Parts: C-alpha cells; sequence; structure tokens
RNA sequence: GAUCUGGUUGAUUCUGCCAGUAGUCAUAUGCUUGUUUCAAGGACUUAGCCAUGCAUGCCUCAGAAUCACUGCAGCAGGAAUCUGCGCAUGGCUCAUUAAUCAGACGUAAUCUGCCGCAAAAAUCUUGCGGCAAAAUUGGAUAACUUGGCGAAACGCCAAGCUAAUACAUGAACCAACCGGGUGUCUCCGAGACGCCCAGCGAAUGAAUGACAAAACCAAUGCCGCAGUAACACCCAGCAGUGUUGACUCAAUUCAUUCCGUGCGAAAGCCGGCUUCCGGCGUCUUUUGACGAACAACUGCCCUAUCAGCUGGUGAUGGCCGUGUAGUGGACUGCCAUGGCGUUGACGGGAGCGGGGGAUUAGGGUUCGAUUCCGGAGAGGGAGCCUGAGAAAUAGCUACCACUUCUACGGAGGGCAGCAGGCGCGCAAAUUGCCCAAUGUCAAAACAAAACGAUGAGGCAGCGAAAAGAAAUAGAGUUAUUUCAAUGGGGGAUAUUUAAACCCAUCCCGAGACAAUUGGAGGACAAGUCUGGUGCCAGCACCCGCGGUAAUUCCAGCUCCAAAAGCGUAUAUUAAUGCUGUUGCUGUUAAAGGGUUCGUAGUUGAACUGUGGGCUGCAGCCCGUGAAAGAAAAACACGGGAGGGGUGCAUGUCAUGCAUGCCGUCCGUGAUUUUUUACUGUGACUAAAGAAGCGUGACUAAAGCAGUCAUGACUUGAAUUAGAAAGCAUGGGAUAACAAAGGAGCUUUUUAAAGGUUGGAGAUUAUGGAGCUGUGCGACAAAUG
RNA sequence: AAGUUCACCGAUAUUUCUUCAAUAGAGGAAGCAAGUCGUAACAAGGUAGCUGUAGGACCUGCAGCUGG
RNA sequence: GGAAGUCGGCAAAAUAGAUGCGUAAGUUCGCAAGAAGCAUUGGCUCUGAGGGCAA
C-alpha cells in the first residue's frame, strides 16, 4: 500500500539531516526488517561518500560494482542489516555491519578468510514436504538440513563462498552474546542465568568484561562465541565497553586541548 | 451490498450507534448456493486474494466412507430423510452438511463378500484369507440389515456451497440409533 | 509549510512600566556603555536570569548527584572563559552574585574602549560599525560581541584598515 | 474477577473492582466493570465466588473469555 | 521575583466587585517605517459555485517493425500499435464521529503482487513406412490498406494483410529409491514372474504425531535362555526422535474423488569463446519481509428542566447449519428469558484524536483546522467491474440538485490537486521558472544520431504574522570652524544559481540620505507655560475635568515613555487563596436545611511483636524442650547433561574409518501451601518539540558540523524527562479484599485373618502397596 | 448477444408520524432607563417596626420575633 | 368537471366484516377511541401446537 517514507518519520540509526529534503528512501521488502536495516543508497552516498547524490549512486549501483553476500544488488532500496558482508572490487574495500557500543550502525573493516563467513540466529524451525527439516535464520535464509542438535536461539556459522554450514554455536549458560535491541544495543556481555516465563518474555542476565552487571530480554542476544576470550567475529574498536558520561566528557576536553 | 459487520447492531445497553463510514468491499457477504439433488451444476466464484471457490448448484454423486472398514467408495444419492435446522428443507431436498441422507448400497455389499466372502466368489481357489480375518470381527446386525434393502443411511460431511462436493461417513453405533428412533 | 528551521525571543518587556527608580537605574547604564536602545539591556538580564535558575535548581535538590558533576563544571568553564566569573571562585553558589554590569563588561565594544584603540564608548561603537578592528585577522562588526578570555590579547586593528 | 450472575446456560458474568487515581485530588475512586465468560460444565461456580478467566477467540457477540479455574467461596 | 495600585465615608476598619498593569508562531484595523537573515499565508463566514491551462506514465545488450519512415551500404535510428508493470501511492480538506485515538497487546480465527532465501523425477510427443530421436507445433487479431457513418462526441461499421514473453496445444527412452492390491510357476511358510495403482497442491475418512518377582500353552530369535535397536537376501544403523506455554497445527502411511478451481523445460530473449560458458525472463509449491482485515486491557467533554433502555420486529445466551479470506446473532430454523443502569444507562448539545503550544514558585488553567502518526471524505445517496489490494471517483451505472455545446436527432461536467476568478465576510499571494537537489513509478545506470514523466518537490514574486542583527555619525579648535572615516546608492575581470536572484568580495560617492507613535491632575514617567471656548464644543479604560482666571477640551512652546515601531477592538493566560486537593466563606456583609428516620456512598476503637550472649568483631537449634531421627519435599523419565561434577580390548558380509580404557540440569505424576494496595530496583518504551555535551556559521535567532596537514582526528553527532495502563522481582509498617461468629468441634512397632520370567498373543499363582475386624511393643498430648 | 421469471441490495418520489432550531399575529399582561397626585419608612417618623397568612404608598384580624 | 345547484349537501353517493400495527388536543382520570391512519384476506398440497383411558 504505502510507498513513500517522510524524512522526520525514518530511523534515527541513520544520519539524514531534517533540512535537505522531505522523503528518504523506502526499503523493499526482503532479508531485513525495515525498522533494522540501512539500505544501501545510504551506505553508498552518506557512509562511504563515494557518490555525491543519488544520481551517483544509481550508476555505482546498477552497474552491479557492490557485492552483497556474494551476490550483486543493483536496488538502491536494498535492506542490508545486521552481519552483512559488503565488498567492492574494484577499490578493494570489505566491511561487515555490527552495533557500536552507544547503538548506531558501524562499519567494521576485514580481510580476506574473514569475509567469507557469517553467523546466523536460528529463529524457526519447521518440517518440510518430503520429511526434511529447514531452520529459518535471522536475515531470511533457508537451510535445509541443519545439524541435529540445532535449536531454537542458536548460531550457525554459513559460509557465503561455498553455501554450507560449517559449525553451530549453542546458547546457554556460559557464553559471549552481544545484545541487538533495546537499550543494551551493542554491548557484548556473558549470559549468567536465564528466567523462563511461559506465554511472556524470557529475561537474560548478563556481565559485562569490566564486571558491570545488566539484563535485557532473551530475544535481544546474540551468541557469538564461547566466551569474551575466543570470539569468532571481528567487533568495534571498543568491544563492547560501555563507559560513564562524566569520565567520557572529561577525556575528549583533554584530547582536543592537546590535539593543536 | 450484504455485509458482514456489526455497525448496523445496537449496543448491550441498547443504543443505537452513528454510522460515519462508508460500506467497505472486505466485509462484503454473498447469497447462498441452495444445492439440491440433479444432474451436475456448478459455478465458480472468484474469492479474495484470487483465489476460486466451487458453489455447487445440484449433485446426485459423493464418496462415502465406512469408517469400521477404513475403505471408501463412490456412490449415488437416492433422497435427504432429516435435517436438524427444519423439515422444510427436506421437503425441498436441499443438501447441507450434516444432513442425514440414503446413499446406493450395492458397492459396499459386492466389497463385503470379496472381501470376508459373505454374500446377504465362484470357486473357493487357493484364497482363504476370509477365515484369516473373519476372526474376532463382526458387523453390527443393524448396518448388515439395511445393506440387504438396498440402501443405508450416511451423513454428509463436506459442505457442497463452498467446495462443490459432497462427500460422507456412513451412520453406526449410537448415532444410528439416534436417527431411527426420530424418522420412526 | 514542510519547513523545520527553528527561532526563538531572546528578551523580555518588564512589568510596571513606569518604575521611577528602575527608569533611572536604566539611563546610567545606557548612557555609559553607550548602548542604542533599553533592548539591549533587556537582553542581557534575561541571560542573566538562565543562568541563575539553572544553579538554583542544581544547587541543592539534587544533592551530589551525577546530574551535578555535568553541567556543574561545564557552566564553570563557559563563566570562566567569557570572563562572568573570579578564577579563585569555583562553587555554584558564587555565581548567583552575577549582576549586569560584570557581563556589559565583556563586549567588543568596551573592551576596545578599555584598551586604548578607542577614546570614547561612541567612538568605539563607529569604529567597529566601520570594519576598521578584526578580531584574530577576522573582521568583527558585531558591538555585541561577547570577547572572550582566550582571545583578549588578540584583538588589535584590521590589516585591510587604511588604520 | 468474581462471579456476579449465572442465569444463563454455559455463560457467567463476571466483575472486576478497582481503585482509580485522580492526579488533581490526591484521592482514590471506586469504579467496576463487567465481562461475560463462557463456564464449561466442569465447572459449577456459585455467585460470589473467586474465577480465573483467560482470554480466547470470539465465541459469541459479547464473550471473549474462558474459565480456567474456580476458588471456592 | 512566591510583588500589587485607584474607586462606597464628613473621617475610620472591613466584605466585595469594577478599572488599571504584563504575555500570546491570536486575529483585524489606524498612523509610521534606512539595512540584512529566517519564516506563516482563503482554517474560522460558504464540505459555497467554478471559465482556462497543467497535474501518471514507463524501453534496455537483453518481448513483438516490411511506416509505401530517416541516414548509409545489409547496418543503424525507428513514428505507430499489441504485450508486461504502475495508476489503491503522493497532494487537499476536517463535514461526520463518545466511538476513533494513546500506551500495551492477539490472530493457534485469516488473506498477502513487487522483494530475500529455497523446492521441483505426474502427464506416450515428434518424423517416416514397425523403425528412428537435439520436438522444424496451431488458429486468430491490432498498427496498415480500401470503402466509409455522423453537426459533433476521450463517438462508430464492414472487407483484405500479416507477429508474440498475447491465446491454445504439447514432449516417449535417458531416469533412481520406496509402498498397497492381486494370477502363474518352483522349494517347504519362502522365493521368482505377470497385471493394476502409487508426483506438488485440494476435499473426505482411518492411524502416527510418545513413556515418564515367577510359572503354562501356540507360534517365533539365538546358544538349552546366556548376547540381543528393528527388519525373511542385494541397504548387516538409507530417521525407533517436528515445534510450542499450549494445538483437531507441520509432516508421514492407507482408501476413494482427484484433475470436476490448478501445476510448460515461456515450444522465450541476449551476449563470450569455438562448442560449452554465462546474463536475463516465466508457471507451480513453501516461509521470511512489506502490508491488509478483525479483536479489545486502562484512560477519554457538558447536560437530570433527559430515569428507565433493549426485548426472538435480534435484544442476552444455546444447538445444527449458511456466508466470509477468516472468528462471531454476521445471517436462516428451533429453544430458554435474559443483558445494561444514580460507580449516570438512554436521549439531547459542542467538538476529528494524539505527539505538542501559551502561561505558571508548587498545585493548576487553557489551546491543538494546520508540517509527523492515525481516522474519514471527494456536490448528495446507493450499487458494482477489474485487480494481490478499491465499495476507487483526473473508473463505471442509476436517481436528485446545479450546469455546458448542438444542425434539436444527440452528446457532455464535477478544483476540499496547482495557479487563477465570483460571491461570503473584520479577515488571507503569481492564470511565474525548473526537474539542478529530496523522492515515487518503470521495460529504466551515464554517455554515444540518442536529454523518461512528475503544479509531489524545489525557487523566485507578493507578503511591519511572528523571530534575530543592526544605520540615522565620530574626534577636536576659539561660541565656530578643522580633520579623518565612509555606509546606504552606482558599477565590476567576476562570484552565486538548472538559469536567475540574494548574499559575500573589490572600487564614484555627506556632515538634507532630515523618526515616528502615544502622552504631561491620580493610578503612572513628564508644565503651577501661553492663546481660544465657556456644563457649549469636547476629554475621559476608572475616579473625574468644562457653568468668562480649564494643572485634563482646541492649538504653540517645552518635557516624558517606547523606538523602525507605536496606538485601538475582540478572545485567552497571569494577576485571582475572586472555584480554594495543597488553599476560601456561611451570628450581624452572599450563604445551615423547621425537626427527625433512612438506602447506596464516605469514615470507622485496642490487641497476636523490647531477641539474648561473647560504637564495635565474629557467631547463637534464632523462647522453652529434645539431639539420622527432632523441633519446597518426595517417586519415576535415557528421546534429560555439545549419561555433568565430586596401544589393549570389542566387533568385523561393516565408510563399525565406529565404541570403551554427595549435590546439581532438564521434563512428567502425588502432597498443603493468599491476593490487592504502597514502596525500591530492572526490562520495554518514533521523529520533530522541550531540558543540554561539544563547536568562535564575523555575534545571534540557527545548524550538526567540522579541525589539523595524495591524508590523518580510528573523525563527532554524548546523555536526560516524558500522564495513566501493562511485565519481572525484593520489603512488610500503614491499609484493603475474602472466610468464620467459635460444640461442625497422636504417632510408631512387628505378628497374624480376610477380600520381572528372551520378545510378542492368551492362561495362572505369589508378592507388593493400599482397606478393614484382631493381637502386641513403644512415645506423646492445651488442660487429672 | 438481446430478451422472459424469481430472490436480494436498494437511489428517488409521495403520504403519515417523531425531534431540534427559527417565525407572523387584532388584543391583552409584566419589567427597566430617562408633569401631577399623597407621605408608607427612617426620631416613640407622630398608630413601634418586621415575618407567614386571609380579606379590602397601604389598612385590618390571627400567631411569631427584637433586628425595641 | 365536482356543490358552481339550493334558504340550507335536501335527496343520492360514500364508509363498511375479521385480524395485526398505530392513535391528538382536552379531561370529573372513568374516558375522548372503532379517534385519525397503514397493511393482510382466494384455491390447493403440506407442516407444528393444543387431549383421554388402558396396561
Ligand atoms: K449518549
Ligand atoms: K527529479
Ligand atoms: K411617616
Ligand atoms: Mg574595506
Ligand atoms: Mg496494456
Ligand atoms: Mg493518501
Ligand atoms: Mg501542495
Ligand atoms: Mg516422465
Ligand atoms: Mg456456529
Ligand atoms: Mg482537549
Ligand atoms: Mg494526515
Ligand atoms: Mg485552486
Ligand atoms: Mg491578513
Ligand atoms: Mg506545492
Ligand atoms: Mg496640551
Ligand atoms: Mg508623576
Ligand atoms: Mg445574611
Ligand atoms: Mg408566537
Ligand atoms: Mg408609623
Ligand atoms: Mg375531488
Ligand atoms: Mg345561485
Ligand atoms: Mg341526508
Ligand atoms: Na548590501
Ligand atoms: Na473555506
Ligand atoms: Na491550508
Ligand atoms: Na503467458
Ligand atoms: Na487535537
Ligand atoms: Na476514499
Ligand atoms: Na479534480
Ligand atoms: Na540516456
Ligand atoms: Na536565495
Ligand atoms: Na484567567
Ligand atoms: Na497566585
Ligand atoms: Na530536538
Amino acid at each position: 500500500a504505502k510507498k513513500h517514507l517522510k524524512r522526520l518519520y525514518a530511523p534515527k540509526d541513520w544520519m539524514l539531516s531534517k533540512l535537505t529534503g522531505v522523503f528518504a528512501p523506502r526499503p523493499r521488502p526482503g532479508p531485513h526488517k525495515l525498522r533494522e536495516c540501512l539500505p544501501l543508497l545510504v551506505i553508498i552516498r552518506n557512509r562511504l561518500k563515494y557518490a555525491l547524490n543519488a544520481r551517483e549512486g544509481e550508476m555505482i549501483l546498477r552497474q552491479g560494482l557492490v557485492h552483497v553476500d556474494n551476490h550483486p544488488r543493483r536496488d538502491g532500496k536494498y535492506p542490508a542489516g545486521f552481519m552483512d558482508v559488503v565488498e567492492i572490487p574494484k577499490t578493494g574495500d570489505r566491511f561487515r555491519l555490527m552495533y557500536d557500543v552507544k547503538g548506531r550502525f558501524a562499519l567494521v573493516n576485514l580481510s580476506e578468510a574473514e569475509a567469507q563467513i557469517k553467523l546466523m540466529k536460528v529463529v524457526n524451525l519447521y518440517t518440510a514436504t518430503g520429511r526434511v527439516p529447514v531452520a529459518v535464520t535471522h536475515d531470511g535464509h533457508r537451510i535445509r538440513y541443519p545439524d541435529p542438535h540445532t535449536s531454537i536461539g542458536d548460531t550457525i556459522v554459513y559460509n557465503v563462498k561455498e553455501k554450507k554450514c560449517v559449525d553451530l554455536i549453542k546458547n546457554r549458560q556460559g557464553k559471549a552474546v552481544i545484545v541487538t535491541g533495546g537499550a543494551n544495543r551493542g554491548r557484548i556481555g556473558e549470559i549468567v542465568k536465564v528466567e523462563c516465563h511461559p506465554g511472556a518474555f524470557n529475561i537474560a542476565h548478563l556481565k559485562d568484561a569490566s564486571g558491570a552487571e545488566f539484563a535485557t530480554r532473551a530475544a535481544n542476544i546474540f551468541v557469538i562465541g564461547k566466551d569474551l576470550n575466543n570470539l569468532q567475529v571481528t567487533v568495534p574498536k571498543q568491544q563492547g565497553l560501555r563507559m560513564n558520561v562524566i569520565q567520557e566528557r572529561e577525556e575528549r576536553l583533554i584530547a582536543a586541548e592537546a590535539r593543536k | 451490498g450484504i455485509v458482514r459487520s456489526r455497525l448496523h447492531k445496537r449496543k448491550i445497553t441498547g443504543g443505537k450507534t452513528k454510522i460515519h463510514r462508508k460500506r467497505m468491499k472486505a466485509e462484503l457477504g454473498r447469497l447462498p448456493a441452495n444445492t439440491r439433488l440433479g444432474a451436475r451444476r456448478v459455478s465458480p466464484v472468484r474469492a479474495r486474494g484470487g483465489n476460486f471457490k466451487i458453489r455447487a448448484l445440484r449433485l446426485d454423486t459423493g464418496n462415502f466412507a465406512w469408517a469400521s472398514e477404513a475403505i471408501a467408495h463412490r456412490v449415488r444419492l437416492l433422497d435427504v430423510v432429516y435435517n436438524a435446522t427444519s423439515n422444510e428443507l427436506v421437503r425441498t431436498k436441499t443438501l447441507v452438511k450434516n444432513c442425514i441422507v440414503a446413499v446406493d448400497a450395492a458397492p459396499f455389499k459386492r466389497w463385503y463378500a470379496k472381501h470376508y466372502g459373505i454374500d446377504l466368489k465362484a470357486s473357493p481357489k487357493l484364497q482363504r484369507e476370509w477365515t484369516r480375518r473373519r476372526r474376532n470381527h463382526r458387523v453390527e446386525k443393524a448396518i448388515a440389515d439395511q445393506l440387504r434393502e438396498g440402501r443405508v443411511l450416511a451423513r454428509i460431511t463436506s459442505r457442497p456451497g463452498q467446495s462443490g462436493r459432497a462427500d460422507g461417513i456412513l451412520l453406526e453405533g449410537a448415532e444410528l440409533q439416534f436417527y431411527l428412533k426420530r424418522l420412526e | 509549510m514542510r519547513n523545520y528551521n527553528n527561532f526563538n525571543r531572546v528578551w523580555k518587556a518588564p512589568r510596571r512600566p513606569f518604575e521611577k527608580e528602575r527608569l533611572d537605574r536604566e539611563m546610567k547604564l545606557c548612557g555609559q556603555y553607550g548602548l542604542r536602545c533599553k533592548r539591549e539591556i533587556w537582553r542581557v538580564n534575561m541571560t542573566l536570569s538562565k543562568m541563575r535558575r539553572t544553579a538554583r535548581l542544581l544547587l541543592t535538590l539534587p544533592e551530589n548527584h551525577p546530574r551535578r558533576l555535568l553541567e556543574g563544571s561545564a557552566i564553570m568553564r563557559r563563566c570562566h572563559e567569557y570572563g562572568f566569573l573570579d578564577e579563585e571562585k569555583d562553587k555554584l553558589d558564587y555565581v548567583l552574585s552575577l549582576t549586569v554590569p560584570d557581563i556589559l563588561e565583556r563586549r567588543l565594544q568596551t573592551i576596545v574602549f578599555k584598551a586604548g584603540l578607542a577614546k570614547s564608548v561612541h567612538h568605539a561603537r563607529v569604529l567597529i560599525q566601520q570594519r576598521h578592528i578584526a578580531v584574530a585577522k577576522q573582521i568583527v562588526t558585531i558591538p555585541s560581541f561577547i570577547v572572550r578570555v582566550s582571545s583578549e590579547r588578540h584583538i588589535a586593528f584590521a590589516d585591510a584598515s587604511p588604520f | 474477577g468474581v462471579v456476579h450472575s449465572t442465569k444463563m446456560h454455559r455463560t457467567i458474568i463476571i466483575r472486576r473492582n478497582y481503585l482509580h487515581f485522580i492526579k488533581k485530588y490526591q484521592r482514590y475512586q471506586k469504579r467496576h466493570k463487567s465481562l461475560a465468560v463462557h463456564c464449561s460444565p466442569a465447572f459449577d461456580p456459585k455467585q460470589g465466588d473467586e474465577v480465573v478467566i483467560g482470554q480466547c477467540r470470539p465465541l459469541s457477540k459479547t464473550i471473549r473469555y474462558n474459565v480456567l479455574e474456580v476458588v471456592s467461596k
């Protein structure tokens, strides 16, 4: 039904100025949700600064020069999302979309043999025709023969270049997770104990590396490794460590004083 | 046209609602089918989403299953004998779900003899599995009594005006005795 | 329509428009600093009021509070940068003693007068408006320019000026 | 809630009583609401008893809840 | 900044109102306005009527060209038409409406084009005259030509040509695994062979979709019962194991109809290598995402000179059905007599709802047609087609009210889209330029013969709404002459801009380029100045001036307040403890009912509790008794634990390539276990707006940028509050709800009588364990 | 394809009833703002005043109050 | 066509049974009231409801 998107109604995760135009590009249906996605036109023009306007952003995309998960995408309304690999072979830059500690979208540089895998969270399991088991991930993928020990909430390590799963990480006590929603988004913690309330939401308690304690809904956690030491994915610079605003304000004042 | 909304109904307090919006296409209804006995005649209806419904107008054939033996056969409908809503539907001979009908008993008698070797098979031959399955197996007298008469009561289990079929199941047990008392 | 630029007001007319004690006190300030109209004085009254209410709310209601360490040193940094407060004094109670003349001192028109470049406040006004004065090699034409203490020793004549 | 009337067939009326707070006067206010519930034959509640009800699909014009438990008196 | 002043008396102290005073992105009007930046703008009255013009179309290397089309040399560009997609979005308005909306939620009651990741083994076709194998399939229609009808009509007729990714038809062997039913052969029940049916999806019926100690008989496996997933050979582990809080759901097997709504390898189109290598496009099945429809947990104006409303005439519920995409009195038949209401139903009246704006010490009062979100409408009222989606209106049909052209036969219209008019009013712009930016659509990247549309949107004009910055000089000389500086203004190789504009930058130019609007008794700053008039003219928001000496009228001079602004009118906030919860009055100023009884409602007495010992440190069975017994526990689940802690065997017809060297975790059944409210934490909680972190856009109103030297700052864009309702959990002092009304109120110990056997199918006895009539030993008892 | 018959949704018109808001009218009644005829009240106001009621500026009877 | 006839609707016409719905001012609360007004009705073939005495 709806086809437009006003700029004021657009998500604040993007950085769009209210005084520049009335409209924002409406993402198409696809792998990721509208409210938790970054369209390809925003990445090319507003973040990488490769395109000065939206006319030049169409020249780059309709030539198939941008590959997402080892596949060209020529739609500027394509909804790229969490744990996605973006590669531009002409410029030789590879990125991964993650959340920083504050909660904003972050592009993390990657290298070869690391830009070949991605992590997917299982959200549903069902039996298809012929009695085959199928698992649905958080980005729309459908795996037709998962590990027999796979369960809802676990993380599957995928190989985008060759298209088979390589490993499985289970979700239970004593594991490393990253929060992907709420007020604690982008914080890397460690599962302590999960409360199970049938019919309602489940609450998970996590402790940071520094020892800070926090909680969030169980649907907002994403297992990424056995513990904080051996993570299976490169994280942004702060390593999911939230700092006090009082100290934060002080260092920037000192650093800028000596910046000149 | 016809609508299925609650805007024209009174509130539980007895008051009247002031309608301030026009009728929407999403809440429409359609006229009934009033299926009847006779030679087959159906008409398709395009429903929401592009799907199709088969509105049957006349039918005289259907699929009826013997639940005890877990079999089924295609037979011909003979008459309508009972309707719980109103006996004016029995007079008009309309076919709806859960109505009671009488179907042809000839195909079921033939399968009975071919399986259990009982006639209500020219040569016995080596085929003597009849005694193999006739043990620990009995047939109620009520079912067998009307099998030799020529017709057997059945219950319609499908919605003829929504799918265009009249499929059913044979009455047995306490359900059979319930309806045999009303019909007398 | 569909415009989201913001705007607000900066001054406020006084109640009781005919107080004798207020009328003569404002006339001393207007002629001492060379101001053009009473709207300049009423503008300073508004910013001074905003400073006081922030401190009074922050002073004792929240006690030692993360909302007191924050924007408790920011105001002092703001006050010390422009010169509205004494360096020795570093408690929020001492910002409540700020007066209108103190803020009026740290004006570009006043600073030029006390620096010896201009003989009188009215002469300083015409110099700034004539683009004969620059701060850090930048021409300034606004007599309301609040000079920061860091740029105090940077104010001089303009290179492009005949002076 | 509490059973209020059992004069129908496989249907009861329950009432919920609560206090509403008026901010201006800083005082409370007695209010109530009435719901129509379907009573299964497995239960035999009397007027004044306390019941636990759970939400289901529309079963009639007014019924949207089902009785799940009954506490004597 | 938590503030007041004048008026009732001859004076005085009160109650009480009137008047003064400040604000308003609140309008209108009058007199004035040098410069610049930023902005609202026919809502109010008439959801009144509208001439004219424009507002939605789309072609790439990649769906159909024989233009009787254009270049040159078959190539290229190709008008027009068929085909596929879109036109259900955007824009405008606020008439209706007590539901709609806000926060929070359900669909396990459902539909879903474009987009993402997936799946696919039915269907005897073709050529030849039984043999072959890369399927060389068929009919018709536009554009076009001919003849035309009509006054015209986004009006029409007939004949003749021919395309497809339009329409229709249709592919055997390559090519497997598995199952059900049945006829003739061999061995003694086993095997072989022949035949019928066995694909995705749909309807009906039947199963699966788990559980939580020995003898006897018939048939069976292995050496007589020790090993022991299951299974009569090719396969010796080719599923004994779906998900959820929960399912008649997912999925599998059997039977009948299927298919009697459906299902092509588009019988499709382009390139690169020398034949296979890619890029597109399309049908069916399934579930993510984007949506749609339905449902209701708490909140939501005034009115009693509106107290009863509904009632098989559907009102509340039940049964079987119909209809729907789906649940449902949504609807047909039958049955019962219910549902709502002084905690305000029903009726009447004014209003679209929020985020939010104004003002305010706190508590509050008031506004919200208008930029973002939701709802509704397109002159009024109905009905419908196409489509994934409409009860569509720059779609169709009919009626009513207006209205246009005509040759009188007939045919048309819908500006609450953008500009423009007429009326209406106290009240609101140009019949302008452009797709350069932001977006939408789509057969689509830009360039090359070769430029998609867009009154959405942008940007100029008009425009003292409102909001920032700022000109109308400066320094001296003896009162009257000396300097310097220039901005308005006029120009510029130029800059800006889609082109313009503005702005910035540079340069011929002064001491008329000359500021107004209200006042001068008091409130309230400022004349005892001078003429004229004489209760006349007039002033005066209130008190009050004028009757021949006017502090107030009409003028001159002087002075006062604000100043490029200043008066007047009408609404609103504050002043106002003059609506009083915080926080008002009631003897005499306004106001206690003539006196009682009484129902909803509001309010309601005390009690179940000093812990001790050695400001601290650590410990106590934390009154007294009595020392494993005594004052969440306890059975059972290997389909529970990536069966958790505390080279030698085993097999070998093995891809066995394997296998081993006391409290918790999970799920199930029994046992009695107490809420609400208040309070402390935690989770979840659109932007814009408000509070504020950083930053010299020359300052500011703003904005989120920027700063430093083939690039760095890993640049930055931090945080906070947001009614009520809902979720999890800790505490028990003050309270609430519910129940009773006080005479419906031992344990333990043995003895006695009774009523897993290899597996699968029947039969039997014993033993549990409970249940009674006995007997026995021990221990308590809050009342011998 | 046109065309018969029935059921359903139902514009429009006519008539009858309910509710809300406005409207004319000979003639009568009742208030407010700007010459004559009498003093009912204020002093014991020249009959002390006042409240309810009944009858004929007001007067009289009955019961009450002091605001005598 | 519809009282224009005539002193005057005199005389004639006109309404009409039963059942369902509906019904004004006024009032001595009994009435006014069959106020006024609107709808249905045949024939045929069927269905449902309404009882007694004998075990
Ligand atoms: K109402
Ligand atoms: K454009
Ligand atoms: K007198
Ligand atoms: Mg200069
Ligand atoms: Mg077409
Ligand atoms: Mg719209
Ligand atoms: Mg517009
Ligand atoms: Mg085949
Ligand atoms: Mg039903
Ligand atoms: Mg309101
Ligand atoms: Mg809107
Ligand atoms: Mg217009
Ligand atoms: Mg105007
Ligand atoms: Mg516009
Ligand atoms: Mg004067
Ligand atoms: Mg004075
Ligand atoms: Mg009084
Ligand atoms: Mg009248
Ligand atoms: Mg007297
Ligand atoms: Mg007549
Ligand atoms: Mg005559
Ligand atoms: Mg007569
Ligand atoms: Na200028
Ligand atoms: Na209007
Ligand atoms: Na408007
Ligand atoms: Na096709
Ligand atoms: Na509103
Ligand atoms: Na509409
Ligand atoms: Na239009
Ligand atoms: Na082009
Ligand atoms: Na401009
Ligand atoms: Na007020
Ligand atoms: Na006050
Ligand atoms: Na903001």
